[PDB]
């Protein structure tokens, strides 16, 4: 099966540069083309960039506002794809997605993408509150940056009944909080576990809603 | 450099309705030799990555099923879903490969559904927190349809409009309800000055708001 998975994203400072780069699987890479579009935070997708196959001499195009900043190439030998930012802008915020695209169709596979953030903010871990009263539990994540993080129940066992709001930036700082919703037996009975991680800071809390 | 419009930025039906957005083009799309329409139309779920829907202005991708439809020519396409399902919530974009790429600005589409009252359920501040210096108030209020609801933070009495942050949630693909999250973030100490919290949820689905309260 096709597989794009993009790495590298990540807090970067305004005018810093930062590389993408995305591996290619369940297709032959050296024929088709590539492409890089990205999505703004709360915002409809843009396209970036774009490289043609060694059929083509790897011709590459760039949208208007990342022109001459960004630099697209690939390597047919280990199917890989990368994006070279440079001279980064805040408005390049967002996420960016690993797209095949082969000349005259149309968009075929998008990747799961990664996440980019441009600011002179610094990394702060978040602070993990486990929420204690069908019973809902609950689960306070605030104070971190940057976006994003990762909310689980039970490592993933819990999967039904869980809510995972939308992170909220205050005071230049993220609060989020998930909810689960497990019968009235389960618990204090079975244990219910907060698992959160922060990529930004290496960081995985477990927290057991404990009451 | 093309750019595409869309319309209505929003629309709201039933299970089983046919639909219809548009997509607008400020440039002519249509190849006078090969004559295909160079527009295609993506949808993105709440959550996961653009999927291909149709390019060439009605030609399905792969897999695609039927329940689709794109049509139009020149500057004026329209995307047609017929048997709307729970499952097809998401922004629909228009894109055009007529000269390098541009995408529209998208719709949504939100599944009308019969009304929900929603669950609340009201947090004190974790033992954690308090030792930290600091005193969140959260409140739930889960499941409910429309997403149109009030929430109000009561302090013994007094209401409280300072130092809340709200945060809803997409429709679920699953119940197509909405869950939203309340919370007062007050200091240790002024969280010490007080007894009663409330949380009072004033929503359609009921005559009088729905209250639920903790005293300190």
């Amino acid at each position: 099966q096709v597989q794009l998975q993009e790495s590298g994203g990540g807090l970067v400072q305004p005018r810093g540069s930062l590389k993408l780069s995305c591996a290619a699987s369940g297709f032959t890479f050296n024929t088709d083309a590539m492409n890089w579009v990205r999505q703004a935070p709360g915002k409809g997708l843009e396209w970036v960039a774009r490289i043609r196959s060694k059929g083509f001499n790897f011709a590459t195009y760039y949208a208007d506002s990342v022109r001459d900043r960004f630099t697209i190439s690939r390597d047919d030998s280990q199917s890989m794809l990368y994006l070279q930012m440079n001279n980064l802008k805040t408005e390049d915020t967002g996420i960016y997605y690993c797209v095949r695209g082969r000349d005259g169709e149309a968009m075929d596979y998008w990747g799961q993408g990664t996440t980019l953030t441009v600011s002179s903010a610094k990394t702060t871990p978040p602070s993990v509150y486990p929420l204690a009263p069908m019973v809902t539990l609950g689960c306070l994540v605030k104070g971190y940056f940057p976006e994003p993080v990762t909310v689980t129940w039970n490592s993933g066992s819990l999967s039904s009944g869980v809510h995972t709001f939308p992170a909220v930036l205050q005071s230049d700082l993220y609060t989020l909080s998930s909810s689960v919703t497990v019968p009235s037996s389960p618990r204090p009975s079975e244990t219910v576990t907060c698992n959160v991680a922060h990529p930004a800071s290496s960081t995985k809390v477990d927290k057991k809603i404990v009451n | 450099d093309i750019q595409l419009t869309q319309s209505p930025s929003s629309l709201a039906v039933s299970a089983g309705e046919k639909v219809t957005m548009n997509c607008k083009s400020s440039q002519n799309l249509l190849h006078s030799i090969t004559r295909k329409n160079y527009l295609a139309w993506y949808r993105q779920k709440p959550g996961q990555s653009p999927k291909l829907l149709i390019y060439w202005a009605s030609t399905r991708g792969s897999g695609v099923p039927d329940r689709f439809t794109g049509s139009g020519s020149g500057t004026d396409f329209t995307l047609t879903i017929s048997s709307v399902q729970a499952e097809d919530l998401a922004v629909y974009y228009c894109k055009q490969s007529y000269n390098l790429y541009t995408f529209g600005g998208g719709t949504k589409l939100e599944i009308k559904r019969a009304d929900a009252a929603p669950t609340v359920s009201i947090f004190p501040p974790s033992s954690e927190q308090l030792t930290s210096g600091g005193a969140s108030v959260v409140c739930f209020l889960n499941n409910f349809y429309p997403k149109d609801i009030n929430v109000k933070w009561k302090i013994d009495g007094s209401e409280r409009q300072n130092g809340v942050l709200n945060s809803w949630t997409d429709q679920d693909s699953k119940d197509s309800t909405y869950s939203m999250s309340s919370t007062l973030t007050l200091t240790k100490d002024e969280y010490e000055r007080h007894n009663s919290y409330t949380c009072e949820a004033t929503h359609k689905t009921s005559t009088s708001p729905i209250v639920k309260s903790f005293n300190r």
